[PDB]
């Protein structure tokens, strides 16, 4: 063991793969949570990662099948509650956001 | 919210296979007075298996 | 000849996909409208720094050296075309005044790392960096129509191959052979460069910044275009 890079290290074990469900992930050591889905646009066969206007990951290239996937937080939602009055009657309605 | 159930990880495919099989079926294994040494880098040990 | 660079030495410094936006970074990069030395027989040993820019237009190249000491001493790394493919060896050797073609070395020490590629039997373009023990190289393939220097042509460099040999390195010399000449060099230094990635995600165009007062104009905004009307860039 010394300050040079690495070269030897051990089988990391792979995990499957899902979609269309909002679950954590990791890919190479990108973390994060979102909603895992295909896309159109198409990387040049050396790039991984992806960004926006926001500087913030939005999408990622699975290194086994070499495909093309998106993202989507899926953390939106205030709760909000309609009443019409509890001077008369008690039957409230309940509002999501988004 | 909505909390996250399952947790995946993928990680690039294995192929970087150590050479391990030489060392343990050595045809001929040095003296002792006189030991060899084998160095190996850029590989991937399968600590498991031995 | 101390020929003028012409908008060349821009890399992807980064693995992203930045599509249809403007982007700016902190990184070594080649100084536009730089004066760069042209070399055309003999080749002396010229001083390796952080970045360097590498351009020629034949087949007479073959290989790069590298080191300090160049006498099986301090570990330096050799890369060069094999007449059949080409060779990736990092052991110090006992270095010739000069190699060419086995007149390379005159003994081969002690050994750290070794790679052979795949069997190999106009205007090539090398950038090299080497930071924490990697060694990044960069190489764009372009058929050209010029007999000149740098062409006007915008082009964009894309990266080759990681190297952790976590070595040090200070010299540089060019390998070449002789059967039994047209190069150039650029030095590199750290900049703010405007970057503009297009929709496919090529690098159509970039804008240097501490150039001229325009060009930091440019350099605030984030922008290509600016409206008439009066602006403030920076403080004297
Ligand atoms: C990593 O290993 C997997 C193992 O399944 C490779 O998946 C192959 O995908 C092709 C695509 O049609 C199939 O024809 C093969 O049967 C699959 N298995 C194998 C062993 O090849 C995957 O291709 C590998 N990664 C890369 C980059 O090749
Ligand atoms: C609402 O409040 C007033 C206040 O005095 C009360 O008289 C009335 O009965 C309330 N409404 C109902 C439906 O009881
Ligand atoms: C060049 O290639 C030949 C055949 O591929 C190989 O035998 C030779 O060792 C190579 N040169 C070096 C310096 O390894
Ligand atoms: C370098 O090579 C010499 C060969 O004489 C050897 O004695 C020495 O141990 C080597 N150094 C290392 C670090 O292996
Ligand atoms: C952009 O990408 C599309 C789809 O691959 C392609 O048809 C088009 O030629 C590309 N244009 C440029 C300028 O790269």
């Amino acid at each position: 063991l010394l300050h040079a890079p690495a070269t030897v290290c051990g089988p990391k074990k792979s995990t499957n793969l899902v979609k269309n469900k909002c679950v954590n992930f990791n890919f190479n050591g990108l973390t994060g949570t979102g909603v895992l889905t295909e896309s159109n646009k198409k990387f040049l066969p050396f790039q991984q990662f992806g960004r926006d206007i926001d500087d913030t990951t939005d999408a990622v290239r699975d290194p086994q099948t070499l495909e093309i996937l998106d993202i989507t937080p899926c953390s939106f939602g205030g709760v909000s509650v309609i009443t019409p009055g509890t001077n008369t009657s008690n039957q409230v309605a309940v509002l999501y956001q988004g | 919210r909505v909390q996250p159930t399952e947790s995946i990880v993928r990680f690039p495919n294995i192929t970087n296979l150590c050479p391990f099989g030489e060392v343990f079926n050595a045809t001929r294994f040095a003296s002792v007075y006189a030991w060899n040494r084998k160095r190996i880098s850029n590989c991937v040990a399968d600590y498991s298996v031995l | 000849a101390y020929t003028n660079s012409f908008t060349r030495g821009v890399y992807y410094p980064d693995k992203v996909f930045r599509s249809s936006v403007l982007h700016s970074t902190q990184d070594l990069f080649l100084p536009f409208f730089s004066n760069v030395t042209w070399f055309h027989f003999d080749n002396p040993v010229l001083p390796f720094n952080d970045g360097v820019y590498f351009a020629s237009t034949s087949n007479i190249i073959r290989g790069w050296i590298f080191g300090t000491t160049l006498d099986s001493k301090t570990q330096s790394l050799l890369i060069v075309n094999n007449a059949t493919n080409v060779v990736i060896k990092v052991c110090e050797f006992q270095f010739c005044n000069d190699p060419f073609l086995f007149r390379v070395y005159s003994s081969a020490n002690n050994c750290t790392f070794e790679y052979v590629s795949q069997p190999f039997l106009n205007l090539r373009e090398f950038v090299f960096k080497n930071i924490d023990g990697y060694f990044k190289i960069y190489s764009k393939h372009t058929p050209i129509n010029l007999v000149r220097d740098l062409p006007q042509g915008f082009s964009a460099l894309e990266p080759l191959v990681d190297l952790p040999i976590g070595i040090n390195i200070t010299r540089f010399q060019t390998l070449l052979a002789l059967h039994r000449a047209a190069y150039y060099v650029g030095y590199l230094q750290p900049r703010t460069f405007l970057l503009k990635y297009n929709e496919n995600g090529t690098i159509t165009d970039a804008v240097d910044c501490a150039l001229d007062p325009l060009s930091e104009t440019k350099c605030t905004l984030k922008s290509f275009t600016v409206e008439k009307g009066i602006y403030q860039t920076s403080n004297f």
